[PDB]
């Protein structure tokens, strides 16, 4: 079912000359985002975060701080570029975790492994009153 | 004495409109019509619909201080 | 002059804390089929006439009242 | 030749090097600070520093 | 007036009759020649199709570039047929890019 | 963690799936409209409470709500 | 590669066609409105011509006609100027007598007792005392009589009829293409050249032969009218020869290179003229002349198509170094592509010299009897010190328009701005801390005083005598400056000003132009307050250009345009992170900072120079000195300058000064207006609407274009305008009302 | 002309026209029977 | 200030603030517990309507009382 790609240390990343938008002690002790794509040719794109980069022809491994900013430049390499991209997310252990396209296809396109998450069977005006939901730890939505 | 009694009226009438229009569209309103379950006190409702800005009722509390403020004055 | 002043302010926030605790009761303690009918429901039913009707008077009394002064002045 | 390099010659860590930030002598300066003396017992440095200050 | 529209699609390609004041997708659901559609409002990608011959209205249009009402590209739902236009379906995709 | 709800009169446009920046929302088969499709929120612990996907929303009501809850660094956009 | 002349005939007809259809240039408005937000879009987007369309000949050849529409715009203004000079004003009878006739052009219609502001200016006259130092022009270019503003008021006007035909011309008939506009070095060749160049050479040679002679023979006291006319002057030569005995040689002088023997009109003295209170207009000529060859020389670099020249692609890639990589290199690529760049540094700089215009006109009063005319001196500092303020402004907002829509560095690439792009974090967190120190250590020093003062400890304060904190480099540049004659420019007689010092009080009628101007305490206390708004208007500016594109907060905020309301309340909520917010901020800080600009000037002049001498030459100031030790507390700003000086505007009422009161008072009204659109939000307010809604359909009148509360940045525009509206009206009128009834 | 007649018709334009004509004829009427505090006919 | 300047101004320059710090030598010994945010949306709005009528109350206090006890009559 999709085993998720690995992650592969030792693949390159971007020519950048630095910037003072990179990562911060948030990525030494919580968590940071590792996005990867595969580049036809060597070009230059313009950094999530700073300025101007030139992804290299092969493989394309960027670390980002923020997940938003992560999806951000995919989107840029998706529609602006034609280049197909992966992201995962690795915590201070040394684990990694395989976080976008989920299951393969991207979430616009609909996929017959997906469950229902969050759906309500009703229309948003039928929800109750709060006070029907007083002095219980329920919020009348999460019903 | 007359001048100033009818400023005084006018800031009546003005604070007990800004309160009374956010209490009676406390529950919701057209902008938004399930206002309630998201409590008395929210930022906004997002720039979506044309945008939300101080759409609460705590914000509609918040502008009639405002008023009360000058009144009193 | 301070008694009078400081009672005023105090009576103008005391005002204002009761309509917002009416708004309060509006969206946290209100249920609408318990109160089917009766006045707070059908306060809640015309609110539009309320409002427009308070909204004209201080429309009136603000275009006047700045009105004369302007004129005076 | 260029002077302004990224951090450790890693350019994806936020901050850069630069001659304030990393010309030898400021370095050598910064790390013979009581601060910055690691393998030093801290009540030693705390003196150093307290009597400075 | 009530101008012939020829429509390509993967089903074949069939003749209908509609007023110049009406969308296309809309006079097609009353013959019957099924069509996709999902907002009906025009904010979207689902009924799009490309010309032909002929051009449509671009009156009835929003949430396109400021390109895709010259370069071919079209909503059923929310377009006036001037003419004796010939129109795409299924035409989301290759306009999704 | 802000609370994202999907309710059925959802019309499976998708419009809000392609508005939102973190990848909270999908598309999920249903059988409830002509589209055969229905928007879930599987990975809300990500959702910043941007909105996004309310003003691409072309339902009245909106199908998709976002009600803002807890917050986290996640929630926050800290990268602090 | 070679330049010439590349046109386009008819590229639009003439047509009333779009006049009919209202928002033509937008598809969206095009085709009609639905709500009541159209309408404000229709006005908000109606120049942004970058937006109808992506071509660039399109944009610039609107650019090219929208700016002979603006020219002839101004000079209808400046017709009507002259026309009222010439009809409603009583010029000839301030020519009379200068320093005791009130300068007004302007009458008003006596229709509701309105005719009260026609006041007694003096000289059989009665109307609006003017503050433009229009007369003062009109008297340093030789004009004597009102036949000649008719002339001009007529020669200006066909002027503005040309200007509007050449628009309509170059964009209906015959509109150049973009290789033309893309041509940069000719154009630079010619407007420094030919626009500047032969511009200043035009005006000193009027200046030798009208105003020379002219204003020497007004000043030996002739009458007027007694005065002969201009051209008599070109036609009979021993008429100047009297004059200026050196007219005699006749251009030989300039071509035996015995240019000495023209010293007679061509001086270098400096300082003022102690008679009119004006520099010396043999100074002036001798200025024009010598700016018109510097320009003349200066429009000779850039190449167009004889090979000598400079190519400004070569200069610019020619210069970089080990600090900046490959600096420059693209910088001609981006700066004609994009019209947003040329505006922005333009704007900037345009900005820059207008308050520095403010300052030398006020420190060397070049006009006759403009020095001891004291309104009219405030008035102008003031007015170009705003004018100033906003163009800075504008620079700001045109680069940040850069930055989202036209930067792009796939096509585009320069070194600079990508470096600047990479390390603003650090730019931006030093001018912070800059802001914060500047603050706290010069309004700080505001508020010690000024409890220092209240707790009955004037030692302690920081004044002038107990702590004194002296400009030491002001004061010692200063007197450098005034030892300069001399010693260090030895063909100067008098220093460049009488602000420096040398004693040498020059006065007119009676009353000071100027003296030397002393630095104490209080000026360095004010100094660092200027810098301190300075500072923080630009970390505003700078930290809106920087973050337009991306930041830390929303990594994709170029995608939502360059103005924007928000991206929602996400992340603890992202109101005004846009560019354009920004700009919104910068105008209330530009305003902060020129409001202390300007009253700091006006007390600093009413307190130390202007005033009244006398026989013994006892100079009686407007405020005797009370700038020096009260201007280091707060309250002395509240007392001495707002509440003192107030009261002249307080009352105005019952006088010709009326309308300055009326004004005080309207703009104090819509200032305060303001305030309810800068403190609410637009949801509260379509709500409201809703209601009313409901009260218009209940009796079927209600609108079919549906009602809408403004856009949130609609919103946040209203209030930033209004108060800015009221606040500058406020100050102009108490500054008008003040210094005209003290003055 | 027919296209100068529907401009002139625009709303700002009929607005200003309209009230251009309304300052008009209030000023003249205050020019006729000026300093009015009330209506002393009937 | 809390009334016209909003949120994201605030937050972007708070988080270039957190950057400073954590880069600088001799301080970034020195870390913080909760990291640094702009106020809330809410918040601010209660911040600013404080500050208000604080000032309001206490201009008008020091006024009314030292207009009156000046004359003292
Ligand atoms: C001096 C400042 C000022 C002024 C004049 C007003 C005036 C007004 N407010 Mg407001 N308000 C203010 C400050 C001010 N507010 C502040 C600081 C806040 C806190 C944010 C609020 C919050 C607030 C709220 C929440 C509400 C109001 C409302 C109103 C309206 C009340 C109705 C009325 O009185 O009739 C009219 C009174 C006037 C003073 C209008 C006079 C202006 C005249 C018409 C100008 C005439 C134009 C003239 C021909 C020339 C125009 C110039 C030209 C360039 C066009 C009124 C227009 C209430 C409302 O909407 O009423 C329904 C409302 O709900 N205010
Ligand atoms: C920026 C330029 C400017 C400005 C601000 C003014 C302002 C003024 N002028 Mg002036 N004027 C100007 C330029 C200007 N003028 C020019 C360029 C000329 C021709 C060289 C004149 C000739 C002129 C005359 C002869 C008179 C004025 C008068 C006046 C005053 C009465 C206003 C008025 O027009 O009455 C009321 C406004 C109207 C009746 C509507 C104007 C409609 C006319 C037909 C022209 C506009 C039509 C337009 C093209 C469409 C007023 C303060 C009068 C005055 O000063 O009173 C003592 C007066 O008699 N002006
Ligand atoms: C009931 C109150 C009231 C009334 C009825 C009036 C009425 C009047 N006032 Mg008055 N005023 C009032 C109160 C009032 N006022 C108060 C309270 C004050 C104290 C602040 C004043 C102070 C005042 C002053 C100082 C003056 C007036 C003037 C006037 C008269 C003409 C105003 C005018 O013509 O504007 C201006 C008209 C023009 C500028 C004409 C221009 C015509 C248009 C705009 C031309 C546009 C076309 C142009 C070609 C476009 C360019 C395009 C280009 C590219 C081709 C008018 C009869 C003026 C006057 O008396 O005239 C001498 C005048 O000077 N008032
Ligand atoms: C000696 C030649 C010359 C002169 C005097 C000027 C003068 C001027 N240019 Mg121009 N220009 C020139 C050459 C020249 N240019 C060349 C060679 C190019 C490139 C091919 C350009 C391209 C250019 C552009 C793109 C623009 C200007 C603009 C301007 C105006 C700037 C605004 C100003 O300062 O107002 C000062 C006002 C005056 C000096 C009043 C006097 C106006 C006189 C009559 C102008 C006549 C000069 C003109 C070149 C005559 C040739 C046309 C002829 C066939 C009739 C100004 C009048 C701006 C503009 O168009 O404003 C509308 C602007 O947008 N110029
Ligand atoms: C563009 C500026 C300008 C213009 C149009 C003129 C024009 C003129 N100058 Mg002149 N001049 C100028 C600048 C100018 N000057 C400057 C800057 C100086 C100072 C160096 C002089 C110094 C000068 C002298 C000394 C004389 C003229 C004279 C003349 C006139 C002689 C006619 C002729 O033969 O030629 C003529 C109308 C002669 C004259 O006065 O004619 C009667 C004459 O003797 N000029
Ligand atoms: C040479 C100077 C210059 C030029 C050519 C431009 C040109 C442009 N600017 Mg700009 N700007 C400038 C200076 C300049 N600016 C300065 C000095 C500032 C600082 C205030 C700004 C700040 C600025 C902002 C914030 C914005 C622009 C924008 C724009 C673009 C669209 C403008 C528009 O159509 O809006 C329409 C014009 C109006 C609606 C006029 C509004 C009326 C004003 C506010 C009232 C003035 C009151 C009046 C003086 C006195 C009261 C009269 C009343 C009582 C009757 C356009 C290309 C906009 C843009 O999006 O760029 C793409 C944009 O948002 N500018
Ligand atoms: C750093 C903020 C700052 C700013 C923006 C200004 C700005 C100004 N000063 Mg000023 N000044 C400053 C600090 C500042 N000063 C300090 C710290 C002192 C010593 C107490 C002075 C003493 C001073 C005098 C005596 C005079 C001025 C004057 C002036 C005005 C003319 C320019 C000038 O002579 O400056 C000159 C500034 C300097 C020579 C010192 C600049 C600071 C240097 C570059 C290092 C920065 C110090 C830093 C804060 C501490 C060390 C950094 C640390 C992290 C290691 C001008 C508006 C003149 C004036 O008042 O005009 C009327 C005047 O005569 N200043
Ligand atoms: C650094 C301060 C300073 C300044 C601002 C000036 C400024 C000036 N000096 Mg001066 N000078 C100075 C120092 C200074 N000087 C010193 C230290 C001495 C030796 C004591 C002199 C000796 C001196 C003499 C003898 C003369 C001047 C003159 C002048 C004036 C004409 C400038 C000029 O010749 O064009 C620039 C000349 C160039 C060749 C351009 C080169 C650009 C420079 C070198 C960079 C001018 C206002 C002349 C004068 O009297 O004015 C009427 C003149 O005769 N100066
Ligand atoms: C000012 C009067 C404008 C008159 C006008 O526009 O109508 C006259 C015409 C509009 O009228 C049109 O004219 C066309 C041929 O020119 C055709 O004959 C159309 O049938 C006719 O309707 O427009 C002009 O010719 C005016 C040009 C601009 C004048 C300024
Ligand atoms: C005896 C006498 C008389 C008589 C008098 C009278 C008749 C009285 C009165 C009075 C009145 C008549 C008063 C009142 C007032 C009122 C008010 C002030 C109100 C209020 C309300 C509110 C505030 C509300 C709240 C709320 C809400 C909002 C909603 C919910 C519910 C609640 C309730 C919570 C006279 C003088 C003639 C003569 C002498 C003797
Ligand atoms: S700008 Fe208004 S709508 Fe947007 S987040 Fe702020 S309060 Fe909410
Ligand atoms: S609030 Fe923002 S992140 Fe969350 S689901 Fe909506 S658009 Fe996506
Ligand atoms: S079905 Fe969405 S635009 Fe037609």
């Amino acid at each position: 079912g999709f085993t998720p790609p690995e992650l592969d240390p030792n693949t390159p990343s971007p020519i950048f000359g630095g910037s003072t938008g990179g990562l911060l002690r948030k990525a030494q002790v919580e968590e940071f985002y590792v996005i990867t794509w595969e580049s036809p040719k060597e070009q230059i794109f313009e950094m999530p975060t700073g300025g101007a980069a030139i992804m290299r022809e092969g493989p394309n491994l960027l670390k980002l701080a923020r997940k938003e900013q992560c999806l951000a430049l995919g989107t840029r390499l998706r529609s602006k570029y034609k280049i197909k991209y992966q992201f995962y997310r690795v915590f201070p252990s040394g684990e990694v975790q395989y976080l976008h396209p989920k299951d393969g296809v991207y979430p616009e396109k609909v996929n017959p492994g997906r469950q229902g998450v969050g759906v309500n069977f009703r229309s948003i005006g039928k929800n109750v009153s709060p006070i029907e939901v007083k002095f219980t730890g329920k919020q009348p939505y999460d019903l | 004495d007359f001048l100033v009694h009818h400023a005084i009226a006018l800031g009546l009438h003005t604070t007990t409109l800004i309160l009374v229009k956010g209490a009676l569209d406390a529950r919701g309103s057209k902008l938004m019509p399930d206002k309630k379950d998201f409590g008395y006190s929210f930022p906004c409702d997002g720039p979506g619909r044309g945008g939300t800005c101080d759409i609460s009722a705590w914000d509609a509390f918040y502008l009639a201080v405002f008023w009360m403020l000058n009144t009193i004055g | 002059a301070a008694l009078y002043t400081h009672h005023q302010y105090i009576a103008g926030f005391i005002m204002t804390g009761a309509f917002a605790h009416g708004a309060i009761f509006f969206i946290r303690d209100y249920n609408p089929e318990q109160n089917a009918d009766n006045v707070l429901a059908r306060m809640l039913e015309h609110k539009e006439a309320i409002i427009s009707h308070l909204s004209w008077a201080s429309l009136f009394l603000g275009f006047h009242t700045l009105g004369l002064y302007v004129h005076n002045d | 030749y260029q002077v302004v390099q990224p951090i450790n010659g890693d350019p994806f860590i936020g901050s850069l090097e630069t001659p304030v930030t990393s010309s030898p002598l400021v370095a050598w300066y910064l790390s013979n600070l009581p601060g910055y003396r690691t393998a030093v017992n801290p009540l030693l440095r705390g003196i150093e520093v307290g009597l400075a200050h | 007036a009530s101008y012939k529209v020829k429509l390509v699609t993967p089903d074949g390609t069939q003749e209908f009759e509609c007023p110049s004041d009406v969308y296309i997708l809309d006079h097609a659901e009353e013959v019957g020649i099924d069509l996709p559609y999902s907002c009906r409002a025009g904010s979207c990608s689902s009924c799009a199709g490309k010309v032909v011959g002929g051009e449509v209205d671009q009156s009835d249009g929003s949430f396109l570039d400021d390109e895709q009402i010259e370069a071919g590209f079209v909503l059923t739902c929310v377009a006036y047929p001037t003419s004796d236009v010939v129109i795409e379906t299924h035409k989301e995709e290759d306009l999704t890019a | 963690s802000h609370s994202v709800k999907i309710y059925d009169t959802c019309i499976g446009c998708t419009q809000c799936v392609r508005a939102c920046p973190t990848d909270v929302l999908e598309m999920i088969p249903w059988g409830g409209c002509k589209a055969k499709q229905i928007a879930s929120a599987p990975r809300t612990e990500d959702c910043v409470g941007c909105k996004r996907c309310e003003s691409a929303c072309p339902t009245d009501f909106l199908s998709v709500r976002v009600y803002l809850w807890h917050e986290t660094t996640r929630s926050m956009g800290l990268a602090y | 590669p070679e330049v010439k002349i590349l046109v386009d005939r008819d590229p639009i007809k003439t047509s009333f066609e779009q006049w009919a259809k209202p928002g033509h240039f937008s598809r969206t408005i095009a085709k009609g409105p639905d709500t009541t937000t159209w309408i404000w879009n229709l006005h908000a987007d109606a120049h942004d011509f970058d937006s109808h369309t992506s071509d660039l000949e399109e944009i610039s050849r609107k650019v090219f006609s929208a700016h002979f529409g603006q020219l002839s715009i101004i000079f209808l203004w400046l017709s009507g100027m002259y026309f009222h000079g010439a009809r409603f004003s009583n010029y000839e009878a301030w020519l009379n007598d200068p320093t005791h006739i009130r300068p007004s052009a302007q009458v008003v219609w006596p229709i509701v007792g309105q005719e009260i502001l026609n006041g007694d200016v003096g000289g059989g006259f009665r109307g609006i005392q003017i503050t433009s130092g229009f007369f003062q022009i009109w008297r340093a270019s030789g004009i004597t009589s009102e036949l000649q503003l008719y002339c001009t008021a007529i020669g200006a006007l066909v002027f503005a009829a040309l200007m509007l035909f050449a628009g309509w011309f170059h964009y209906h008939k015959a509109a150049p293409k973009l290789v033309w506009f893309q041509d940069v070095e000719s154009m630079l060749n010619h407007h420094l050249a030919g626009l500047l160049g032969l511009g200043s050479l035009s005006w000193a040679g009027h200046q030798v032969h009208v105003s020379l002679p002219i204003n020497q023979f007004l000043n030996a006291g002739v009458d007027p009218k007694e005065i002969p006319l201009p051209h008599e002057f070109i036609l009979n030569r021993d008429l100047l020869a009297q004059l200026y005995p050196s007219f005699a040689e006749g251009a030989t002088p300039f071509f035996t290179l015995n240019w000495s023997k023209y010293a007679d009109f061509l001086t270098f003295r400096g300082g003022l003229d102690p008679l009119t209170g004006g520099l010396w207009l043999t100074d002036i000529a001798h200025h024009h002349l010598a700016i018109a060859i510097l320009f003349l020389i200066a429009g000779h670099m850039y190449r167009t198509n004889w090979g000598i020249g400079h190519g400004i692609k070569d200069i610019l890639e020619a210069h970089k170094g080990p600090f900046t990589g490959q600096g420059h290199k693209g910088l001609y690529e981006i700066l004609t592509t994009s019209w947003h760049a040329q505006l922005s540094i333009n704007l900037a700089m345009l900005g820059s010299l207008t308050i520095i215009v403010a300052h030398h006109m006020y420190a060397m009063p070049p006009y006759p009897y403009l020095a001891t005319d004291y309104g009219t001196q405030l008035s102008l500092f003031t007015h170009h010190m705003w004018i100033g303020g906003f163009l800075i402004v504008g620079a700001a907002a045109h680069a940040a328009i850069f930055m989202v829509r036209d930067y792009d560095p796939t096509t585009r690439y320069n070194d600079l701005l990508d470096r600047v792009l990479r390390h603003r974090d650090a730019i931006i967190s030093h001018l912070n801390w800059v802001c914060i120190f500047l603050g706290f250590h010069s309004f700080g020093l505001y508020i010690h005083n000024d409890t220092m003062s209240a707790l009955g400890r004037p030692q302690d304060m920081f004044s002038d005598t107990a702590i004194q904190l002296q400009p030491v480099f002001a004061q010692w540049i200063q007197n450098t400056h005034a030892l300069a004659p001399g010693t260090t420019a030895p063909g100067a007689t008098t220093s460049t000003s009488l602000t420096w010092g040398g004693g040498d009080l020059v006065s007119v009628g009676g009353k000071v132009a100027l003296l030397p101007i002393p630095l104490g305490t209080a000026d360095f206390l004010v100094h660092h307050i200027h810098a301190f708004t300075i500072h923080v208007t630009v970390l505003i500016l700078l930290k809106g250009v920087l973050f337009a594109r991306s930041s830390r907060l929303i990594p994709d905020k170029a995608n939502l345009g360059f103005r924007f309301p928000c991206d929602g309340p996400g992340r603890g909520g992202t109101c005004q992170v846009s560019a354009w917010d920004h700009v919104f901020l910068g105008l209330f800080w530009m305003y902060n900072a020129i409001s202390v600009v300007i009253f700091h000037f006006s007390w600093k002049m009413q307190s130390d120079v202007w005033g009244s001498i006398n026989d013994q030459g006892v100079v009686t100031h407007i405020t005797g000195g009370n700038f020096a030790q009260s201007s280091i507390t707060i309250n002395g700003w509240l007392r001495d300058f707002l509440w003192a000086q107030a009261s002249q505007v307080i009352q105005s009422y019952g006088s010709s000064l009326s309308a300055y009161g009326l004004f005080f008072l309207g703009a104090h009204f819509v200032w305060a207006f303001s305030l309810m659109f800068l403190f609410s939000g637009r949801g509260y307010w379509q709500e409201l609407i809703e209601s009313i809604v409901w009260a218009h359909n209940k009796l079927k009148v209600a609108p079919a274009t549906q009602p809408r509360a403004l856009s949130i940045v609609q919103g946040r525009a209203v209030g930033v305008t209004h108060y800015l509206l009221g606040g500058i009206a406020t100050t102009w009128a108490f500054f008008l009302a003040r210094i005209i009834a003290v003055g | 002309m027919r296209d100068l007649k529907t401009y002139l018709s625009v709303a700002p334009v009929a607005s200003t026209l309209w009230f251009a004509a309304l300052a008009g004829l209030l000023i003249e009427i205050n020019r006729f029977f000026p300093d009015a505090l009330t209506f002393p006919f009937f | 200030m809390f009334l016209i300047s909003w949120r994201g101004y605030w937050q972007e320059l708070i988080e270039t603030l957190a950057w400073a710090h954590e880069r600088t030598p001799l301080a970034n010994l020195i870390r913080w517990r909760d990291k640094p945010v702009a106020l809330s949306i809410v918040q601010a709005r209660l911040v600013g309507l404080v500050h208000f009528s604080v000032g309001y109350i206490f201009t008008y206090a020091a006024f009314l009382i030292a207009s009156t006890s000046g004359k003292f009559g």
